[PDB]
DNA sequence: GCTGATCTTCAGCTGGTTGCTGAGAGTTGCAGCATTGCTGAGTCTTAGCAATGGATACTTCCCGATTCCCCTCACAAAAATAGGTCAGTCTGTCTGGCTAGTTCTGTACTTGCAGACACAGGGCATGTGGGGTTCCTATTTTT
DNA sequence: AAAAATAGGAACCCCACATGCCCTGTGTCTGCAAGTACAGAACTAGCCAGACAGACTGACCTATTTTTGTGAGGGGAATCGGGAAGTATCCATTGCTAAGACTCAGCAATGCTGCAACTCTCAGCAACCAGCTGAAGATCAGC
């Protein structure tokens, strides 16, 4: 019988590790991607710099992290532990994005 | 502007809500008022001025009274009539 | 990039109901209120109603009233008509259209047409066919009823094919449409003129108000090419 | 070149990561859509009001400084940029 | 007694011209000025912003049109800038 | 010759000359360019008049006589674009949207 | 005698009150308010008529705003009564 | 000197925001929080003004003053100029 | 005569100078009072002054003698008033603050 | 080459001032860079709208001394107020 | 405004716990620390820890680690201080004392004192006690130890009351205070020098230092009037 | 419930290194100094209005007690689903080079905007009137 | 007799409309610098390419979380009637805000100069990485 952890203190562990660290959650690369996919439908042809798309992931990492703080307090909120696409649609709401 | 005899003028040549106020004469202009329809007349006259007030008949025939110095509406001895004057038809 | 999906052809029997879609992409789907608009070959083109996803808000015609009924699914970006009672007089393409809530606008984009066949401001275009060659000048007249204040559009509509914007506002340019094409007037009379034609502009021309609240197109107006 | 489907990029462990950042402890199966719907259109925002800066400038390249002004005007200041 | 200096006129002519016959009241009135003056207020803010960040030290037309743009949501500023392109092309005409 | 307003020119309602001297004295460029004004006058003539012309379509569709606040609340807030470009906005007298959450309403 | 089912007369004055546009809170305790909060800023102050008009119109589409978003955070919990929580996580999240 | 006026934000007016808010029932302890959270807006946005106002060295507080305060906290007011 | 700089004559570290000819020409007023630029500067500097030495706290408690953005990041949301200053400020590279809600946490 | 004009020197020397022995890192330097840029303008454009509202022309102490009490919060407003007027005070002295 | 109430005092057995609030009022509760400091005949005043109750933060002097622990109750805007195994020399005045976050600002408001009887930096004050006439002048030096940038605050306490603060960051008045008291001095050498004296004048003055993380008093100073 | 053994992770120490920070040399652009003038801001006085305070009568709402109903909350069963492992696979990343399309810099210059001034018409404040509106009482015909 | 209809005096309201005036927008001319067209330098972003290691993915099983059904009880809603404020309006007072005239101190504008701040560089060291070891904590029996 090989070692198990309890559901639960694994995602404890990540949440304390990735609230120390401060690098970028996201592939450098299909972030990107993404982005010129994105400005594709805007004026073809363009070009970034690549502190530009630095600066699109960082804002893009914070604002996606606080919301889903929000989320995960509406989660709470509705005696739950599990984050629902609800929860999402409740705080943005709230925010007023929506 | 002068609107009131261009109210009373409009829906009778229209033939709108007859129940109210109609024809006996067209070529001499009189026409007779409803005893129990007049009030939805005033009513619907004051709702297009869009006064303060719901007016009731007895204010809608107060305005006709100054009519009969300028000699386009003007009242005669038979119960609910009036008419215009020559001009004005 | 905008696209305004519908359903194929319906076979239905008299006397049952029938609900197609209007699945929307490639813009924000909440912005646009979603006309539908009837077609039949002996009344030309009706305006049913439109929805407004933003807060599903309808407005029918008079005439469509209780028959047809509109709802709004905007999980799916989708708009569905509802026609209850299919009188054997309904047997017409029905085509949904994009227009923005802003008064300016005009249908700008149409769907496909669902073709359904079952087992007051007066537009009056003067000329009712021409023919021409490849090089002449042409003007169609879209003499109104009542006043409007310069809401009227012009639209191309090419045989078995979506209606195609052409003239907004009355003067403004479409997106995409070349400078041949070219609206004037205002109040109760109202022209378009082509510059120069070619063997593709032959199609039926229609000019729609919507200064008022029922939305009416006009009689239509073949044009040839030599 | 033309890019297409490039927002299934961001992956389903990205969005675990990021939820764990924000202190989520349990992730429903359904959130990575939604999160990746909201995520295009915060970048579709901010694109779109970045390229009209450049846009203005008679420019063909995105400066982050045009990025910078794009969260500055949206309530979203960035620092570490310019 | 310092002659306020409001909007009311112009958008009394401008109600006039699209309604002419519904009226407005003091209240409304009061607010479509303030309406006016915000409005006036973020366009030429971000216009100034626009030159300031391109090294520039008059605002022109091109200004308030990438303004207008940035300022006005969907067909909003669609219908703005061709008004303003418009007024513009016939001014120059004189 | 004649004097000619640049609003008369323009062909607008607004003053185009009290925008460029709002413009010069609004401490926002060292220089303001020539159809600055008129292009902002034609702005705002037209974002008034389309304001003004649902807050009367509302008017009317009450049957009433005269815009009051509670119609431009109504006109904008049925609108997603004015309610995006006046989102953080509030409107004397204006009142709210009538809105129901379902969930509340009885079976 | 008769008595209406609990909730209906709620209804009818959501009804009643989502039509209307007058200031729901009686002018003289909000100006006693006013008063009483601006006299810990500055003594012996002054207010135009205007000036508590336009602080009480804020108040009360603050607040109008506040319970509809609160409002929202109770349907979300699987209740239709609203209770201080749920302010308190409108707040939190609006970032107050 | 005035005091306790908090307590003039009665329980019925309370309802009436709630209505119009759109809210069907409300708690019983629902009150006092409001009260706290509409005192807390109302100093924020009095501080502001009456900054406003002794700039400009006066002693009354005009309309501007508190129209000022709340465009400054991102809630601009419309009517009051 | 020598030429002082006017924030040796203020007693300042940031640049007066520099503070008046951005006031001058940033397109604020017709025209900048004497003293404006000196108090601009002030106020600039006790604000940098306090983030930097919240800022060198915190890297000295890590055991670091650098400030990087992390550090930046946890002197100001640590203080109330300074988080709200930038409450709507994202710094790069600055992480988020420590923070796990005691209902996810297990109960024995 | 074309000569930033940052303020890195300027909070340099304040940190030698407060941390002796503490170094800073390029990125934290822009960081502080953008928030002292972000801190000016915000305090400038409020003071250029306290002098617009009252119809005054030129930008004061007073009018910086204001702005600083509207933006920020709490006691650094009272500590930013006091070093202010302690520079001002000094620099008068010459 | 700004009031910091206390319990009264408390008689306890030695080996057993104890705890006191610290309900705080007139200000925003969460933007200021909580400062416990105690005071003992043996010792004069002496520092043990701060709590922050917007992150619920702490922060205790190595002296009294374990020994006390501060909690805060954002509800009801209290602070409680527990003590756990009350020694006999624990016979002692614990107050607490407001101090913002900011590190100029200093301990500016303090409680009453719960009088608690059971059953570095080296700060020094050089005049121990001195005497003067109704209207000389007094100073009071208070050279530290090691180096602090001007972070040092001066204290008046009254017998049997709460100490009141006169000078903080060495130089500049606190509310209140007159003129007539004058602070001075920067790195290891600092002043208070008094005026005009007033028989008010007659209490104890203490310096404390808030540049290193254990904050410091000085012995204090006993100045009798006349 | 109370520890106990086992396994995994995290924290701390020590040596190699490595890329990043701080300081020095060259320079250049802007801050400081010294005049000159003139206008925006400070000071006094007072007109003029709006805010404050009190009174009175009337209307509108608020507060506390009762009843009861249906909503909230506790709890158990089920049934949905997410998380932890693992084998396999696929893609991001790092390295460096080459264009080549884009950006930056320097000149000549030209075109449009600020400044000055005369002046006249647009816009603001205040007034006057038509076409009613409202309000209360009395009078003369019909039902 | 009774009620509907009619008159009428007397304030009053809304929307044009007219009038006086004054100050600000327009017309005209001049000077000059902000911005542009052009050419050439330089620079940096896009594309190519190959390996490879680690992140990602899908299946599987299980535990643990959410959903559903049920019931009790008590909290809040509905009601009501008397009293307590609120409100409208009216008058008097007062005080405080700004207009108008007058004056002059501070700030813009200008030119010259010198030194402080920028760029470029390179040495050295704080931080990072790898390896190792010890403490803390999670997990599964077990008495």
């Amino acid at each position: 019988k090989p070692h198990r952890y309890r559901p639960g203190t694994v995602a404890l562990r990540e949440i304390r590790r990735y609230q120390k660290s401060t690098e970028l959650l996201i592939r450098k690369l299909p972030f990107q991607r993404l982005v010129r996919e994105i400005a594709q439908d805007f004026k073809t042809d363009l070009r970034f710099q690549s502190s530009a798309v630095m600066a699109l992931q960082e804002a893009c990492e914070a604002y996606l992290v606080g919301l889903f703080e929000d989320t995960n307090l509406c989660a709470i909120h509705a005696k739950r532990v599990t984050i629902m696409p609800k929860d999402i649609q409740l705080a943005r709401r709230i925010r007023g994005e929506r | 502007k002068i609107r009131l005899y261009q109210f009373l003028l409009d829906l009778l040549r229209s033939g709108d809500m007859k129940d109210s106020i109609w024809w006996v004469d067209k070529d001499k202009g009189t026409f007779q008022f409803s005893s129990k329809h007049k009030e939805a007349l005033a009513h619907r006259w004051g709702i297009q001025k869009c006064n303060r007030k719901k007016m009731t008949y007895q204010k809608m025939a107060r305005a006709l009274r100054n009519y009969g110095k300028t000699g386009e509406v003007k009242k005669v001895k038979k119960k609910l009539t009036y008419q215009f004057s020559g001009e004005v038809l | 990039e905008v696209q305004l999906q519908q359903s194929g052809p319906e076979l239905v029997e008299p006397g049952t109901s029938v609900k197609m879609p209007c699945k929307a992409s490639g813009y924000t789907f909440t912005s646009y209120t979603i006309q539908w608009v009837k077609q039949t070959p002996r009344q030309g083109l009706e305006w049913i109603g439109y929805i407004y996803p933003y807060n599903a808000g309808t407005k029918y015609n008079e005439k469509f009233k209780g028959k047809a009924t509109l709802t709004s699914d905007k999980s799916s970006s989708t708009v569905y008509m509802e026609l209850s009672s299919l009188t054997s007089e309904d047997s017409a393409v029905y085509y949904c259209a994009r227009k923005s809530s802003r008064l300016r606008s005009t249908l700008d984009y149409w769907g496909q047409g669902t073709s359904v066949t079952v087992s007051d401001i007066k537009m009056t275009q003067s000329p009712s066919s021409m023919h021409a060659s490849l090089g002449e000048r042409v003007t169609i007249t879209c003499k109104a009823s009542q006043d409007i204040r310069s809401y009227l559009s012009w639209y191309q509509q090419k045989p078995w094919k979506s209606p195609k914007t052409l003239i907004y506002y009355a003067t403004s340019l479409a997106d995409g449409v070349p400078s041949r094409f070219s609206g004037s007037g205002s109040g109760q009379d109202f022209s378009l003129t082509i510059n120069n034609l070619e063997s593709d502009d032959t199609a039926t021309y229609y000019c729609l108000q919507h200064g008022e609240s029922p939305y009416t197109f006009g009689s239509g107006t073949k044009l040839e090419i030599k | 070149k033309v890019l297409r489907d490039n927002i299934q990029g961001i992956t389903k462990p990205a969005i675990r990561r990021l939820a764990r950042r924000g202190g989520v402890k349990r992730i429903s199966g359904l959130i990575y859509e939604e999160t990746r719907g909201v995520l295009k259109v915060f970048l579709e925002n901010v694109i779109r009001d970045a390229v009209t800066y450049t846009e203005h400038a008679k420019r063909k390249t995105v400066t982050a400084m045009d990025v910078v002004y794009a969260l500055k005007r949206q309530g979203r200041t960035l620092y570490g940029f310019g | 007694r310092s002659r306020k200096e409001s909007y009311s006129i112009y958008v009394y002519k401008v109600l006039k011209q699209v309604h002419p016959d519904t009226g407005i009241s003091s209240k409304a009135m009061g607010i479509m000025n303030s309406f006016v003056n915000d409005i006036f207020e973020r366009i030429a803010g971000e216009a100034s912003r626009l030159a300031h960040y391109n090294k520039r030290s008059t605002i022109t037309s091109r200004e308030i049109q990438t303004a207008v743009r940035l300022l006005l949501p969907g067909e909003l500023a669609k219908h703005a800038v061709s008004e303003g392109t418009k007024a513009v092309t016939k001014y120059t005409s004189s | 010759a004649k004097a000619k307003s640049r609003s008369s020119r323009a062909g607008l309602q607004f003053p185009v000359g009290r925008v460029h001297r709002l413009l010069r004295k609004g401490n926002y460029a060292e220089r303001v360019g020539a159809g600055a004004p008129v292009y902002m006058a034609a702005v705002l003539e037209y974002l008034t008049a389309e304001i003004l012309e649902l807050a009367g379509n509302a008017a009317r569709d009450n049957k009433k006589c005269r815009i009051i606040p509670r119609h431009l609340q109504l006109a904008i807030r049925n609108d997603e674009e004015l309610n995006k470009l006046l989102g953080k906005v509030t409107i004397a007298q204006g009142g709210v949207l009538p809105n129901i959450q379902a969930v509340l309403l009885p079976k």
